[PDB]
């Protein structure tokens, strides 16, 4: 969301001094018509991926979505678009002409929790047709060394269930397979 | 004397002028022998070694006089008075020699230097070298000689015109005939290729339809200069400015020779060789301004191909092709030839 | 008077001939223990980044280890040529060429033989060695059943010298079928090798299809049936047209919004022409932006981005389709067909698996290993096996290996040594004893005898049996036709020709001149 | 070679005569104030530390180290 | 010194000066160190030498021109011998090892004359007069072979080919190398058997395979493959055809743009939509001009955009990209075609014609190379050399290069000699005979030149393990008893010292330069007195 | 002096741009050749397009760098420079009878020497010598004699 | 403690071997063994 800036280098030539008045009016009108179509679909939350070259959202467009009570979040990693698409069931909108209500997700409550000087955005509830639901867990801790180890402790826990679902069945640990295999092999080793 | 400078450049010279140019003399009084060696080589060209030997002997004979009570100006009175009677004595030695009408003088100039034993050969080329120059002109460039590394010095031959190095390989060069029965040499200062024309390049085109005509216009302007050369029947085209493969390939289908990169000193010899003229534009080319010769043949000498200009009825250009084993051998021969021409 | 500059090393005398022969001894002894299925791998210590590399191939060992001896560089170059030409036998060429200098060292020192005499001795000796392999070559290409079976026995011999000698029985069919899929194609860049870390080493398999590591961009389903595959190489992402001298002259930004909107109209019009083909899947080697990707959602067409150009040729041969640009004409353009396309996951990285493809002209090999050093070894082990089997489809002649081919050549060398007489007899017979080293080293790496065991193989051939060979498992003489040990005829000629030409190099050097390093 | 190791370079002619006259004049110029009943005094510092204060001509000269050979 | 610094020239203590007998002794010993290096590699029994470059690359050759070129020296006298062999290789290209041995032999005999009190100019004056007496004597002994027809003329080319192929690595294949070197000149030559163009024959090396795979291919060998390799590798002509109609284009495939920097301003959407149609109309027009002209393979210097990959694939038009400008000249000569600067000038008469266009797989991976063949005799012959080592593929180039330099010298009329040391012995006794008639102070000058010519036959006996005294005495006694000059040294030991039965043949222009380059170089060396060498 | 640039809107103006610059110098140099001017003294670098038409009418070309070198040239012939390239005023044209080029010290020198009639000012003295060191002080020795002539004016 | 300003406290056998550089090539292979156990399974990588 920004004034038009095609990839090809353009040259704007102002012939008349009266044309400068129409330019400033059309620049804000181009950003207004984009925001007018968003209000028609009753979309109060907009997520924007990280921007390259020109900025994601211009400061002039911030006043349009603020007066309409619409939350705006930008600088989202491109690799996280796949998680946000299947998680919230919202089809991404790459064009203002393709923007419609059917491509928008749904959420019961959207609130930004600010506690201990840290802000986090959480979504409560998911309503859509989805065959692959998602999950998210927030990790805290004293320092980054404990938080990173808290996550690494979860990777080893998530792999236990992955091995059970992929390969059905399990054995007993704590030294059981090490001694049993050693005893069963010692009997067969003497016969060879 | 073998002298190696700080750049490791091997040079073998017995000439009093060349020896003093190699070494850097920081002694104030010893630099006077360098000035008289370069002054003698500039005008006459011979005797630079004899001048330094004679100038140093005059100081050696004056050495015991300075130790005595003889004043410094009293010694100079002896040399200035004796040289006055010595110049008038040389006029008595010389003879008008208007009878008998270059052969003997060129053999004695090659002495003390290489090829002197070959004087039965190279001297014959030195006679006809200066004779091609008319009186009151006697151009020093038209006698220029090119050095080719490799070969034997006895394989050199006399040429009626200038021969230059290509220095560049053209993609349409071989398609051009290397043997001309009646070539017409045309000297041009134009630059034939696809490039910006004069000093600035910018193009403003609003419509796509007119954008196609801009490209076709550039091809027509470059080809327009190419058609005017073909209509005049010029077989050989020489230019100082570069020539791209576009103009070279056009001359290949018409059996027209093309060349470029030639230095300014070489093309100045072309105008005197064929009696042509320099045309800086293609619109002013006229048939009477084109030179010619008897034949044109490109021969390869020491892995280097040159353009041979010979057979012109009147040519003031003399260019020799020298060969030798060492890089200094080809330098010493021209150094002997350049000093022998200034004598005649 | 010293004409050479400072710090110039030169040997004009015995020190030169000694350094040239001994310099090849250290090179031959390094790759000596790597010859044969009982050989051991070598370790390479990198001078930077501390990256260890373990490979049995002699081509990588000689090129990685720095060697300042010119006598060593000759044996390194012939190993790089042997790897780039046939694809196998880089160790056998280095060992055989080194043994030719060993027998040539004793002739110059002890026997006082002229250097050119030893060279001229190998000329008439190599003529009898190459002619002996021609009469021993059998062409099985007349039968497709016997030719396919020979491709399995050749793979077992190449994979035996590497770490795959245990599982080579299961991997012989994987390398044999992979060459049969090429249908005579000698290009190995059409076969993709994907290395996966972990699991059993015997779990390596070969799927029929094209396994792509890339995944669908956002919303495209993982598994889809009856999907037409299309390949487009060029542009389609924010088209710049062609010339860079194009600009937009804008009087007021009201018209600027229409100029950029026209760029999106060019994108929608180009994707609309793609839907006219009726394809369920579209693939671009260039990465696809977010705007052109969303246009395939309503059309039900899959999208794939960031495909490498060397994988496009691999992908075009699996699908049997045609690379399509300039979509305006549907008639002259051809599309690929695939039965089912499913996105699977091997390890942490999900993969794109194809199945039921029409054309089998290309495939993808997946490997499993405990360490990355075994993965780098498994890829190079198959690269040497697939290279010999690829050249077998061209030249179908085969020669028995396992010490048999080396001793048969020595039989014809001893015959021609009698008619030459002169002092070349010591040089010709030296070539026959040099051929004894290759089967001898095979027994040395297995802990066998280097004299009586070799004598049993030599005496068996002179009795009229040409099928005798060396068996390293039982340590005795066994039949090579029953054991199934055979190699390509091109590999036999390449080792003899490269070693004979490389031996003629260092024997011609009386003086070694070393300029000051830069 | 170096030939003479002692003063291979030489100063001769009027240059040596000026150095001998100028140095000799400097010896008498310092004692000009030492003549007459109103004459001043001169203090000298030896390397031993003993102070000698006198207007006598000889006591001043012998206690001063002159580097000039002719002076 | 008088006590002041005396400096005539800057860097006084850095530069050194040599004069007197010590200056002459250092110059002779500098040539003896180079001679003993070259004398070991002279003859078919010679040995090669390793040349280590500062960058790590190695070179193994016996060629005196290549050894001295990469040789880093210090003394300038030894550097003069570097350009001596370079002078022999650049022009004639044969006998680079003989000019160094003969020049040092003249300096060895001159050192003995200097110690006797002879002025160096008197030594140089005797060698110049003795050089013309040896050339005039050998010129009368040789005969003109131009009376034979073209059938026998090919035999003389095979005779001198096998001689130059010896002494170098991979000399066992010289039988096939001699056949391939002559057929290159048979195809490319003037109808009058004169002034053949050597530049029409290109030397293209390839690393791989074996030496037995070397064969003659008439055409162009390029390192670039077909663009968009979905097309068949081997291109075949139509059933009936005049040819393949090869096309050569120095212009890449792009929409026309001015050479000058241009600015295209689009002020409306309608002007932008016209550029869309104008873009695709040019790529459709460029591919139709080739199809209407009947051309098949298109060659582009700068390549083309990926838009034309499928466009040229629909019409079955092979195409290559990024072809060098120097290779474009080589293409138009083989197929006798004409380079087309633009599609507007494209015609069917400018298209080249060759027999077949195909590519070879060579080794396992390596790179893709294109090969062109001709259906008849053409003006282009490309040499194809294979080898199992990078050093073999390299040396074989200059080995066959020097072999072609011997054949092109035989194109010159009425110049032939027989090698094997028979030329130096014949010219040696003619100079020694004149020394008895002249006498005087120059009597010792002809003796030094006669003993220097005998060094080459004596050098051949050293590499073959023979007795130089017994071999030279037999050759000298043979020329006195009979007038046949064809008796010479045999390093191969096949017997029959007559060169006529051994077929060994050398060019006279090659042997004539050996005496001229050696005599004229020693004349300059003996004149050197003061040697000033600055410090590096 | 500011942003010299070639402006071509259409191909019609491009075709006449090459022949347009040739007619400009032709029209300017024709008025000079019609006045009988055989020599032109230039104070800066002259383009090649301007030197072409000067060789057509046989007009010599002289380069006079810096300032003082060109200032003393007009005092010889009595000419008044003007910056324009148009036809000079006939009253401002100089008179030189002969212009010769000969070899003196090995290089080509141009001879502006005047004759008995139409006397000229600021004459030069050719000084020949073996050493350059003597040439420097004799130049100052001549200036001492020239300065002595100034002492014949003011008093 | 990594060479940079980052410090990692980990009980995971793979993370310990990954951030700890080893100068012995055979001992460097133990780092890849833990990667093979963590990629395929992910549990018990310090036992192998």
């Amino acid at each position: 969301i920004s004034p038009p800036k095609p990839d090809t280098e353009n040259n704007i030539i102002v012939n008349d001094y009266r044309q400068m008045d129409k330019i400033l009016k059309e620049e804000r009108a181009y950003l207004l018509n984009i925001c007018k179509k968003i209000k028609k679909a009753k979309c109060n939350v907009l997520l924007i991926q990280k921007s390259i070259l020109r900025d994601a959202v211009n400061d002039l467009a911030l006043h349009f979505l603020s007066k309409l009570n619409i939350m705006v979040v930008k600088d989202i990693e491109r690799e996280e678009i796949e998680f946000l698409s299947k998680g919230l069931g919202c089809k991404p909108i790459a064009d203002i002409e393709l923007f419609t209500e059917d491509r928008l997700g749904s959420a019961d409550l959207v609130e930004e929790i600010d506690s201990d000087g840290s802000k986090i955005v959480r979504v409560t509830g998911i309503r859509n047709n989805n065959a692959r639901p998602t999950v998210s867990v927030v990790i805290r801790g004293a320092n980054n060394m404990i938080i990173d180890e808290t996550e690494r402790s979860l990777h080893d826990a998530l792999c236990v269930i992955r091995c059970l679902v992929k390969e059905r069945g399990l054995i007993a640990g704590g030294g059981a397979p090490e001694i049993e295999i050693s005893r069963r092999l010692s009997k067969e080793a003497r016969s060879m | 004397i073998l002298i190696v400078t700080s750049n490791q450049k091997t040079t073998i010279s017995n000439d009093g002028a060349t020896i003093l140019k190699l070494l850097d003399v920081v002694h104030p009084a010893a630099k006077t022998l360098v000035d008289i060696s370069r002054a003698q080589d500039a005008e006459v060209g011979d005797g630079t070694t004899s001048v330094t030997i004679l100038a140093g002997e005059l100081m050696k004979e004056a050495k015991p006089f300075l130790e005595e009570g003889i004043s410094s100006h009293l010694i100079m009175k002896g040399y200035r008075k004796a040289v006055s009677l010595a110049v008038e004595k040389i006029n008595e030695l010389a003879v008008d020699i208007t009878s008998e009408k270059l052969e003997r003088c060129a053999r004695t100039a090659m002495s003390s230097k290489l090829i002197h034993n070959n004087a039965d050969f190279f001297v014959k080329m030195c006679v006809d070298a200066v004779l091609s120059l008319d009186r009151n002109d006697l151009d020093d460039k038209l006698i220029g000689i090119k050095k080719i590394p490799g070969g034997a010095m006895e394989e050199s031959l006399f040429i009626n015109g200038v021969a230059f190095k290509k220095t560049f390989s053209y993609a349409g060069f071989e398609q051009q005939p290397k043997k001309f029965n009646n070539p017409k040499i045309l000297s041009l200062n134009v630059e034939l290729e696809l490039k910006a024309e004069k000093d600035n390049a910018e193009v403003r085109v609003e419509h796509v339809e007119d954008y196609q005509a801009i490209v076709d216009a550039e091809w027509q302007l470059i080809f327009e200069k190419l058609r005017q050369v073909e209509e005049t029947g010029a077989n050989i085209v020489l230019s100082k400015l570069p020539i791209g493969d576009l103009a070279t390939q056009f001359f290949a289908d018409r059996n027209i020779f093309c060349a470029g990169r030639v230095s300014a000193d070489d093309m100045n010899r072309v105008i005197q060789a064929v009696g042509g003229s320099i045309q800086s534009t293609t619109s002013d080319i006229k048939p009477e301004h084109l030179g010619t010769c008897a034949l044109f043949e490109e021969m390869q000498i020491g892995s280097e191909r040159y353009n041979l200009f010979q057979g012109c009825p009147q040519a003031k250009t003399c260019t020799l092709l020298l060969r030798g084993g060492a890089e200094q051998v080809i330098a010493e021969v021209e150094r002997s030839l350049h000093d022998a021409i200034m004598i005649v | 008077v010293q004409i050479f500059g400072d710090q110039v090393t030169e040997e004009r005398a015995e020190n030169a001939r000694l350094s040239a022969f001994v310099g090849a001894i250290a090179v031959g002894d390094l790759v000596k223990s790597t010859l044969g299925p009982k050989g051991m791998d070598k370790l390479l210590q990198s001078a930077s980044s501390n990256t260890c590399m373990v490979t049995n191939d002699g081509a990588t060992i000689l090129k990685s280890i720095p060697l300042d001896n010119p006598a060593a560089k000759v044996l390194v170059n012939i190993s790089k040529v042997q790897d780039d030409e046939v694809g196998d036998g880089t160790t056998s060429v280095t060992v055989l060429s080194a043994e030719l200098l060993r027998e040539a060292e004793k002739l110059i020192d002890q026997s006082k033989i002229h250097p050119q005499t030893i060279i001229e001795g190998y000329r008439l000796a190599s003529a009898a060695a190459l002619d002996a392999l021609t009469k021993a070559a059998v062409d099985n290409s007349h039968d497709k059943t016997m030719f396919r079976e020979d491709l399995i026995h050749i793979a077992k011999t190449t994979l035996s010298s590497k770490i795959l000698s245990q599982d080579k029985d299961h991997f012989a069919e994987l390398a044999t079928n992979a060459i049969l899929r090429l249908k005579g194609s000698t290009n190995l860049e059409h076969i993709q090798i994907i290395k996966i870390l972990g699991g059993k080493l015997s779990d390596s398999f070969l799927d029929e299809g094209f396994i792509l590591a890339k995944k669908f961009g956002n919303n495209q389903p993982k598994r889809i049936e009856n999907a037409k595959i299309l390949i487009a190489n060029t542009t389609l992402d924010t088209d710049k047209v062609k010339i860079f001298g194009t600009k937009f002259k804008v009087d007021s930004t009201a018209k600027l919004a229409q100029l950029e909107k026209a760029e999106r109209e060019k994108m929608k019009n180009k994707i609309a022409k793609i839907s006219k083909f009726g394809i369920n899947t579209f693939i671009n080697r260039q990465l696809i932006y977010d705007y052109p990707e969303q246009l395939f959602t309503d059309l039900g067409i899959n999208s794939i981005e960031h495909a490498d150009f060397e994988g496009v040729e691999r992908l075009a041969l699996v699908t049997g389709g045609e690379v399509v640009s300039t979509f305006d004409e549907p008639s002259k353009c051809k599309l690929g067909e695939c039965d089912v396309i499913e996105e699977i996951m091997l390890g942490e990285q999900p993969f794109l698996k194809f199945s039921g493809c029409k054309a089998g002209e290309a495939c993808t090999i997946v490997l499993r290993g405990a360490t990355d050093q075994t993965l780098d070894e498994a890829e190079r082990s198959l690269h040497d096996a697939l290279s010999v089997l690829s050249q077998t489809t061209k030249e179908t002649r085969t020669v028995l290996g396992g010490g048999c081919a080396e001793m048969v050549m020595s039989k014809a060398v001893d015959t021609e040594a009698q008619n030459i007489d002169g002092k070349k007899s010591l040089a010709v017979e030296a070539f026959a004893r040099a051929l004894r080293q290759l089967p001898t080293i095979l027994a040395d790496n297995a802990g066998f005898d280097s004299s009586e065991l070799v004598s049993k193989l030599r005496s068996s051939i002179y009795n009229g049996i040409s099928t005798s060979g060396l068996d390293l498992n039982n340590g005795t003489i066994a039949d090579m036709r029953q054991l199934g040990i055979v190699e390509s005829y091109k590999l036999k000629r390449a080792v003899v020709s490269s070693a004979s030409e490389a031996a003629e190099v260092l024997l011609r050097v009386d003086n070694i001149i070393r300029a000051r390093p830069r | 070679v170096v030939f003479m190791n002692a003063s291979q370079e030489r100063t001769t002619g009027r240059q040596a005569q000026i150095s001998n006259i100028t140095a000799a004049k400097a010896v008498a110029d310092v004692i000009r104030t030492c003549l007459g009943p109103k004459a001043m005094l001169k203090m000298l510092l030896d390397p031993m530390g003993g102070l000698v204060l006198t207007n006598d001509g000889h006591a001043i000269l012998r206690e001063i180290d002159v580097a000039h050979p002719a002076a | 010194e008088m006590g002041r610094p005396f400096i005539i020239v800057k860097d006084q203590g850095n530069k050194k000066r040599q004069h007197g007998l010590e200056a002459k002794k250092s110059h002779i010993l500098a040539a003896r160190s180079v001679a003993s290096i070259i004398k070991t590699s002279l003859g078919p029994r010679g040995l090669d030498k390793i040349l280590i470059s500062p960058d790590g690359e190695i070179t193994i050759t016996n060629d005196g021109a290549t050894i001295l070129s990469q040789m880093e020296l210090d003394n300038e006298i030894a550097k003069l011998l570097v350009q001596l062999s370079k002078s022999q290789d650049d022009e004639i290209g044969d006998g680079t090892t003989g000019v160094v041995v003969l020049a040092s032999a003249l300096l060895d005999q001159a050192l003995e004359l200097i110690q006797k009190g002879i002025h160096p100019i008197k030594i140089a004056n005797g060698f110049d007069e003795a050089a013309k007496l040896a050339i005039s004597k050998l010129e009368e002994t040789c005969d003109d072979i131009s009376a034979s027809n073209d059938e026998l003329f090919r035999d003389f080319l095979l005779r001198a080919a096998k001689t130059s192929l010896g002494s170098k690595i991979v000399s066992k294949d010289h039988d096939r190398f001699a056949e391939m070197a002559v057929e290159a000149v048979i195809n490319v030559m003037d109808k009058d058997r004169k002034d053949v163009d050597f530049d029409l024959i290109k030397m293209q090396g390839r690393v791989g395979g074996s030496i037995s795979d070397s064969k003659l291919i008439n055409g162009v060998i390029l390192d670039k493959d077909f663009s968009h390799p979905q097309m068949p590798k081997c291109v075949l002509p139509k059933e009936g055809s005049d040819g393949v109609k090869l096309a050569i284009l120095t212009c890449p495939f792009e929409p026309p743009k001015p050479k000058t920097k241009h600015k295209l301003d689009i002020s409306s959407v309608e002007e932008y939509q016209k550029l869309q149609t104008y873009e695709q109309d040019k790529f459709k027009e460029m591919i139709d001009d080739v199809k209407k002209a009947g051309a098949d393979v298109v060659i582009c210097q700068w390549g083309f955009d990926d838009e034309a990959n499928h466009l040229l694939l629909q019409n079955d038009l092979p195409a290559v990209r990024w072809v060098g400008g120097q290779e474009l000249e080589h293409i138009a000569i083989s197929t006798n075609g004409r380079i087309v600067p633009r599609f507007q000038d494209l015609s069917k008469d400018k298209l080249g014609t060759c027999s077949r266009i195909y590519e070879q797989e060579f080794g396992t991976t390596k790179d893709r190379m294109l090969i062109i063949e001709q259906s008849k005799e053409t003006k282009t012959v490309t040499c194809f050399v294979r080898g199992s080592n990078k050093m073999i593929v390299d040396e074989a180039e200059r080995a066959l290069h020097d072999s072609l330099c011997v054949v092109r010298n035989l194109v010159k009329d009425s110049r032939v000699v027989y090698g094997g040391g028979a030329a130096e012995v014949t010219m040696s006794l003619a100079v020694s005979e004149e020394a008895d008639k002249q006498r005087g102070i120059d009597q010792y000058a002809f003796r030094g030149f006669a003993q220097a010519l005998d060094t080459i036959p004596m050098t051949l006996a050293e590499n073959s393990g023979l007795d130089p005294i017994g071999t030279l005495s037999t050759l000298k006694s043979k020329q006195l008893k009979e007038k046949i000059s064809n008796i010479g040294v045999d390093c191969l030991g096949y017997g029959s010292n007559d060169m006529k039965e051994l077929f060994v043949v050398d060019p006279f222009i090659g042997k004539k330069q050996q005496i001229l380059l050696a005599t004229q170089l020693c004349r300059m060396i003996l004149k050197i007195d003061n040697v000033i060498i600055s410090g590096k | 002096e500011t942003k010299g640039t070639v402006l071509l809107h259409n191909a019609q103006e491009m075709l006449d741009f090459s022949k347009g610059e040739e007619k400009q110098i032709d029209a300017m140099m024709k008025e000079i050749a019609d006045m009988g001017v055989e020599c032109i003294v230039a104070g800066a670098g002259v383009g090649e397009l301007a030197l072409h038409y000067l060789n057509r009418y046989g007009i010599l070309v002289l380069k006079v760098p810096s300032k003082f070198e060109l200032r003393r040239l007009c005092r010889v012939c009595g000419a008044t420079p003007l910056p324009r390239l148009g036809a000079p005023t006939p009253e401002e044209l100089g008179l030189v009878e002969t212009v010769k080029t000969m070899e003196i010290g090995g290089d080509r020198v141009t001879v502006f020497k005047q004759e008995q009639g139409e006397i000229s000012r600021t004459s030069t003295i050719i000084l020949r010598g073996a050493t350059q060191n003597n040439l420097d002080d004799i130049e100052r020795a001549i200036d001492d004699g020239v300065a002595a002539v100034k002492g014949l004016m003011k008093p | 403690k990594t060479s940079r300003g980052e410090i990692i406290i980990s009980n995971d056998g793979h993370t310990i071997l990954k951030q700890m550089a080893i100068l012995h090539p055979v001992a460097r292979m133990l780092v890849e063994v833990s990667a093979a156990q963590d990629s395929e399974a992910g549990d018990g990588t310090t036992s192998v």
